[PDB]
């Protein structure tokens, strides 16, 4: 190449490379993950807590605010994966 | 960030009037974490002066290609990286020796874990040389992932490891989420289809594995190793068939990276 790096066998260049963009697409797609996980756990504590009343449409809407960022944040997962899958040429 | 090259799926490699056996390196510890390195050092030493040890087959990863029980790699490129390694380097031998061990370690507690960086580190400061560079990163990094895994720091103040093999976090991640959407995101990020199917049980694959080509060639392959978060790759049956491969002929090199 243009500058000799300590490779062993398998590894040329054009994997090195190809690493790096698949290594940033999948660095996004665990961010979304950690994240849809922290509103899933604040879900479960919204469900778990009980005790609604009068309270219960506040507590209602603040779920369904959650679940609503949560729906969109896997769902922009799926969005990157299905792109991951048009770069490669078997899919 | 993440040009890294780690060398997996390490086992130490023997061959007896061209029968053929892949073992990982025994555990020298015991129950609470001390590392036996004069046994280690003496299994090492007997392995150099032997005749029928070809050296420790051992592939390069890279850590988008590692999904801990998957591999996004075509079985060519696999082929490419796997290599046999016999160095003229006693502390190489033994740190091939740790890589083994450590994948195959099957519920370390951190302190096997920071003996054997320490031996490791000790090792690579009396070897300078890209091979020692390479294992010592490669091996420090596996020691991580299980810890960062397993939570085996957990402690507060950071102890010298580093993030590990980076799908791993993903694996462990979304293990975590709601079983509806975790079913399918493993399905769609850590499940690549390019290695083919998993073998039920290594073993019986290799046993008709032998079946199928005996005939023509009194080789015979067996495999040994210790189920763990790091060797799950040893069910995949592409793996398995250019693992017998690799083992049973090729070359041996006595440098990785000359």
């Amino acid at each position: 190449a243009e500058i000799d790096l300590g490779l062993p066998p398998g590894v040329q260049v054009g994997d090195l490379l190809r690493n790096e963009q698949t290594m940033g697409s999948l660095r996004q797609v665990y961010l979304l993950a950690v994240q849809a996980n922290s509103i899933t756990d604040h879900l479960k504590r919204f469900d778990a807590v009980r005790v609604p009343e009068s309270c219960r449409g506040v507590v209602e809407a603040q779920v369904a605010k959650l679940e609503a960022v949560r729906s969109v944040i896997w769902n922009t997962m799926i969005s990157l994966a299905v792109s991951g899958i048009e770069m490669d040429e078997n899919g | 960030v993440s040009l890294r090259v780690t060398p997996r799926l390490v086992l130490e490699v023997n061959r007896h009037n061209a029968i053929c056996v892949a073992t990982n390196v025994p555990e020298f510890y015991n129950a609470r974490g001390d590392l036996n390195i004069r046994d280690l050092r003496a299994h090492v030493k007997a392995r150099m002066i032997s005749s029928q040890f070809c050296g420790y087959v051992l592939v390069s990863l890279l850590d988008s290609e590692d999904q801990v029980d998957h591999l996004n790699i075509f079985p060519h490129v696999f082929s490419e990286r796997m290599i046999l390694y016999k160095p003229n380097n006693v502390n190489l031998m033994e740190m091939c020796a740790l890589l083994s061990m450590i994948e195959n370690a099957k519920s370390p507690s951190i302190g096997l874990c920071r003996e054997v960086l320490g031996r490791l580190t000790l090792l690579h400061s009396k070897c300078n040389n890209l091979d020692s560079l390479f294992l010592y990163n490669g091996a420090r990094t596996l020691l991580s992932t299980l810890v960062k895994y397993h939570d085996l720091e957990e402690a507060a103040t950071p102890g010298p490891w580093n993030e590990g093999l980076s799908l791993f976090k993903l694996h462990k991640e979304l293990k975590r989420a709601p079983s509806e959407a975790r079913d399918l995101m493993q399905s769609l990020f850590l499940t690549s289809g390019k290695m083919g199917c998993l073998a039920r049980s290594p073993k019986d694959y290799c046993a008709d594995l032998n079946k199928e080509e005996d005939a023509n060639s009194g080789f015979t392959f067996n495999l040994f190793y210790q189920d763990s978060l790091l060797t799950k790759h040893f069910q995949c049956q592409t793996v398995l068939q250019t693992l017998r491969r690799k083992c049973l002929g090729s070359d041996t090199v006595s440098k990785i990276i000359p």
